[PDB]
């Protein structure tokens, strides 16, 4: 017999304070019985599992449904912590286009990794006895079971051992490990890469793994993980978009989940409307009718899904690009890729959950994901193309109170283009007319009034009903904004007022926050300035508009 | 050669922090790093038993063309138990203080066995392909705050001759750093830093007396326009939260009536006699301003234009222990965040210099970017702690 490297072991322990589980069996039929007692006979033939005495107080339920299932829920409860297997999945967008992959199975090693053994006494588990007229059967494992805590992380750890000489010995291949397969890719000539398979085979008999020489049954295209690899490029696996006459809930969810997953690889997919119908429902058998906006949509999703679209694989020699382009209603698409017109990945960036917001910082804020995405992905950042003129962008960076920035990028002209539409000045407008503006409104009755005063003797005060402080004071900026010419200075003791526009945005929640957007948009200058209230300031008239 | 029991605080576990991504630079300089310290014991691979991890991520330190390796050790830091020197307060008085990098003598210095399992930190991998290598580490590590608790007899050993030589030289240890402080001359104090290198060997210009507290300045002119009145007015009725009798009435009282906003306005001599009291007020100090060890340090930063920053560290609102403003211009012209982190660098250090202990920042900046971005530029052995604030300070053109 050729001598078995023994695989080091993994000390595990139980959460702190707590102690191994003690269930109660669950009685069985006599053919189930039978069928449990030569599985695990067998099983102990091969050396999976050991008998075990009554000193043993410990015991985990066993099924069969033939095939034994132990039911470890209470155990891996009770089990420490293991490091994740997996952070997360690969994406098939950052493989290596391989002239030959080879796929090897190695799930006879799962059941050949031993388990600790001041552990495995906390595996035990009791087969009944026919009629239970005789003590039941007391088994314990010897091996990472499948189904237990620790077996998926232990397994992988092993395996990682076993692989890194040769790995290392072997640079010019490539193998990566999912669950109980192995993959191995290689440029080399086919008969150089089948011998270094063999090697590998070599390498894991060395520990007693068996892989089958049995020609496996994985074979391109490549399912895995709602996805489709093949040799020269990878997709999503067939996005079909159902026909139906009214929409549910879990249809909708369905749906965009659909879009969300297709939308990595397929540009241009929306799911705004879709996703808005299901907000605050919480009732997954409701039926919402369909907004035209979201037939819209979806129509311009059965547009885009209609034919497939592949992506290509990663090439670390070419550089790496991401564009960006606007959708409206705070909707972003963006292609990764290095050739034109060849993606090797697409994806949406919808605006946070805001009062007030503009393109500039949404614009922002998809360059920061895609530029995380991309280092996760590729381990680098890509170039930009982004629809914003550099000016623009300069102008903005250098006026902003908020530091910001964005990587290397280029200006792309491709509408709708990210544009600065109001400018604040610096300084007071000589020869323009100055606007005293005021509002306020009392608390109980929601009765309020706005308006201003101007150096000219214009004046003007309007009574509202329903409103607040907050709201006169914007609605006082608005109306010095409706009556005066191209240039204005506004004088205002709100710092809610001068709190929202500094933060200068384009669009806003507030209809009259938008009404005043719209108002600077038409004007040429435009000073704000800010004064204390209620300090005797002349021309701030309080007591004109608290009357 | 003696390990330290070290353990946690009570009824808290060890660190679990997700390792954030990193370029294939980084990567790369982490394996070759982490392989050599492999090959001289200073760390040690682990298994899946270990659930822990910290942070880490690779830097180029200030005049090198070598990576560095960082470890974000602050949740391991505030749950590691409290190790028990009075803050020299003749720190920030001496002339010139020259910061110096002692970690590598932590290294010599094994840790405590049962401990280590809570150093687990781990390299990432590009894309999720492979599980990522996993340490722990077997000696002190650098940024752990137990290290220089640890390793501080051993520092007084090493550094009893030369204290014993220069009684005048003022010796401080933050973390991984060693602050010397003194009064001569750049050149005799950069001979005196190759004196202390080769001393400590066999075993950044810093001057303090350049930095002050800022005042309220209000402006001098010998014509005021309506608009000019109006800031006036608010900044000193800003600063009427600081100082008691700021008094404004006899300023608005010019701006009675509803004029254009660059009409020239006199003054009147009330107003003039109002500004001059006002202007006394804003030259004495702040009134009763303390500084509590118990409580944390809030740091404040604004940005004010063309390379401009400005700051202050309080502890409670209106209570200013420092102010001060950065406007060093050092390859980042055209880079805010570098700009911010630098700032934030330099802040954190002068807190170290005065109180021992590094500050809670306020940074004007979205979490997104700063979180993409700051370890591109950052330079420190250690970090602070940071919060993002997004609505326009009103004050940011009064501390301008
Ligand atoms: C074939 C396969 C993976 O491929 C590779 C394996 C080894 C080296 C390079 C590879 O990819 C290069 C790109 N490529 C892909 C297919 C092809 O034919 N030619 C080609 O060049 C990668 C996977 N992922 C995503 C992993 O995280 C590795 Cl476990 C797989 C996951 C599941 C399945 C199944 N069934 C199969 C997987």
């Amino acid at each position: 017999m050729v001598p078995i490297s023994p695989i080091e072991t993994v000390p595990v322990k139980l959460k702190p304070g707590m102690d191994g589980p003690k269930v109660k069996q669950w009685p069985l039929t006599e053919e189930k019985i039978k069928a449990l007692v030569e599985i695990c006979t067998e099983m102990e033939k091969e050396g999976k599992i050991s008998k075990i005495g009554p000193e043993n107080p410990y015991n985990t339920p066993v099924f069969a449904i033939w095939r034994k299932l132990v039911d470890f829920r209470e155990l891996n409860k009770r089990t420490q912590d293991f490091w994740e297997v997996q952070l997360g999945i690969p994406h098939p967008a950052g493989l290596k286009k391989k002239k030959s992959v080879t796929v090897l199975d190695v799930g006879d090693a799962y059941f050949s990794v031993p388990l600790d053994e001041d552990f495995r006494k906390y595996t035990a588990f009791t087969i009944p006895s026919i009629n239970n007229e005789t003590p039941g059967i007391r088994y314990q494992y010897n091996v990472l079971p499948q189904g237990w805590k620790g077996s998926p992380a232990i397994f992988q750890s092993s395996m990682t051992k076993i692989l890194e000489p040769f790995a290392a010995q072997n640079p010019d291949i490539v193998i990566y490990q999912y669950m109980d397969d192995l993959y191995v890719g290689s440029d080399l000539e086919i008969g150089q890469h089948r011998t270094k398979i063999e090697e590998l085979r070599q390498h894991l008999l060395r520990w007693g793994l068996t892989t089958p020489d049995k020609k496996h049954q994985k074979e391109p295209p490549f399912l895995w993980m709602g996805y489709e690899l093949h040799p020269d490029k990878w997709t999503v696996q067939p996005i079909v978009l159902p026909e139906k006459d009214s929409w549910t809930v879990n249809d909708i969810q369905k749906l965009v989940g659909k879009l969300n997953w297709a939308s990595q690889i397929y540009p241009g997919i929306k799911v705004r409307q879709l996703s808005k119908l299901l907000r605050g429902t919480k009732a997954l058998t409701e039926v919402i009718p369909l907004t035209e906006e979201a037939e819209l949509e979806l129509a311009e999703n059965r547009e885009i899904l209609k034919e497939p679209v592949h992506g290509v694989y990663y090439d670390p020699s070419k550089d790496l690009i991401a564009e960006i382009q606007k959708q409206g209603q705070g909707q972003w698409t963006y292609q990764i890729y290095q050739e034109p017109f060849k993606n090797l990945k697409t994806g949406k960036y919808a605006r946070m959950r805001g009062a007030h917001t503009n393109d500039v910082k949404q614009l922002t804020e998809a360059v920061q994901k895609i530029t995380t995405e991309s280092i996760v992905i590729w381990g680098k950042t890509p170039k930009f193309k982004l629809p914003i003129q550099k000016e623009t962008w300069e102008t903005w960076w250098t006026e902003y109170w908020q530091a910001t920035w964005i990587p290397e990028w280029e200006f792309v002209n491709t509408p709708p283009l990210v544009k600065l539409w109001y400018q604040l000045e610096k300084e007071p407008i000589v020869g323009a007319e100055t606007f005293y503006v005021d509002g306020a409104a009392n608390r109980e009755t929601k009765l309020g009034k706005a308006g201003y005063v101007t150096n000219k003797g214009r004046q003007k005060v309007v009574p509202l009903t329903n409103t607040t402080n907050q709201k006169t004071e914007l609605q006082a900026i608005y109306l010095a904004l409706q009556d005066s010419g191209l240039e204005v200075n506004i004088v205002t003791d709100s710092q809610y007022a001068l709190g929202i526009i500094q933060a200068q945005p384009d669009k806003s929640e507030s209809e009259l926050v938008n009404q005043i957007i719209e108002q600077l948009i038409k004007k040429e200058k435009v000073y704000l300035a800010w004064v204390p209230a209620h300090k005797g300031i002349g021309g701030n008239e309080q007591v004109d508009k608290l009357v | 050669i003696e390990t330290v029991p070290v353990k946690l605080k009570p009824g808290m576990d060890g660190p679990k922090v997700k390792q954030w991504p990193l370029t294939e630079e980084k990567i790369k300089a982490l394996v070759e790093i982490c392989t050599e310290m492999e090959k001289e014991g200073k760390i040690s691979k682990i298994g899946p038993e270990n659930p822990y991890n910290t942070p880490v991520f690779a830097i180029k330190k200030k005049d090198s063309t070598k990576w560095r390796k960082l470890v974000d050790f602050r949740e391991l830091n505030k749950r590691t138990q409290d190790f028990w020197i009075p803050h020299p307060a003749g720190l920030k008085k001496k002339k010139s203080v020259t910061v110096l990098d002692v970690g590598d003598a932590y290294f010599s210095v094994p840790l405590d066995e049962d401990f280590r399992k809570y150093t687990a930190f781990t390299i990432p991998s590009i894309n999720n392909e492979t599980p990522g290598i996993r340490y722990q580490y077997n000696v002190l590590p650098q940024g752990w705050k137990g290290s220089p608790a640890i390793f501080q007899s051993s520092m007084t050993k090493i550094l009893e001759p030369f204290k014993k030589q220069n009684p005048d030289i003022v010796i401080y240890q933050y973390m991984d750093d060693l602050y010397v402080g003194s009064d001569l001359e750049i050149g005799q104090h950069r001979t005196k830093i190759e004196e202390l290198r080769q001393h400590l060997l066999r075993w950044y210009e810093l001057h303090p007396d350049k930095w002050t507290v800022q005042p309220i300045v209000l402006p001098e002119k010998d014509s005021w326009t309506v608009n000019d009145i109006q800031k006036l007015v608010g900044k000193l009725n800003w600063a009427s939260q600081i100082y008691p009798g700021i008094k404004v009435r006899q300023l608005s009282k010019l701006l009675r009536g509803t004029k254009a906003l660059t009409e020239v306005i006199p003054l009147t001599e009330e107003a003039e006699l109002e500004l001059a009291e006002n202007r006394e007020i804003l030259k004495e100090p702040v009134h009763g301003v303390y500084y509590d060890p118990s409580k944390d340090l809030i740091a404040e930063i604004q940005k004010q234009g063309q390379g401009q920053w400005t700051y202050q560290i309080y502890q409670e609102p209106f209570k200013n222990l420092k102010t001060g403003k950065y406007a060093r211009m050092r390859g980042a012209h055209t880079n805010d965040v570098k700009q911010l982190t630098e700032a934030v660098q330099k802040i954190t250090t002068e807190s170290i210099v005065i109180w021992g202990k590094t500050p809670k920042f306020k940074l004007p900046i979205q979490k997104e970017t700063w979180e993409t971005w700051w370890t591109e530029y950052w330079q420190a052995t250690w970090i602070p702690e940071w919060e993002f604030v997004n609505t326009p300070p009103l004050v940011k053109l009064w501390y301008q």
